[PDB]
């Protein structure tokens, strides 16, 4: 003799020892990224090609 | 006679029960099961 069993309810596991099907469908995906940058240029110049006489002292 | 018509007794009350079932034996006046899946499932 087994216990009371419902009629219209689905067959769910209810006690220790009942079986149940697992459908393994796992799909995980993670990601990350980053960056950084910096820059600097400089260029100076000056040239007195032909100096007049009254400025030759400087 | 009269007091029983005016009062109730503490601890003497009613409760409600609900359930799901199927009714068979209809003359073709049942569900159109193509739109009530729980009928065929149960």
């Amino acid at each position: 003799n087994y216990g009371y069993q419902p009629l219209f309810e689905d067959r769910r596991p209810r006690n220790i020892g009942d079986t149940l099907t697992i459908v393994l469908q796992e799909n995980v995906s993670a990601s990350k990224s980053s960056s950084a940058n910096a820059s600097r240029d400089g260029k100076t110049s000056f040239g007195f090609d032909t100096v007049p006489r009254y400025l030759q002292g400087l | 006679e009269r007091i029983r018509d005016l009062t109730s007794v503490q601890g003497v009350r009613e409760n409600s029960l609900i359930g799901y079932g199927l009714v068979v034996g209809l003359d073709g006046t049942g569900d159109q099961t193509t739109q009530t899946p729980f009928t065929t499932q149960t």
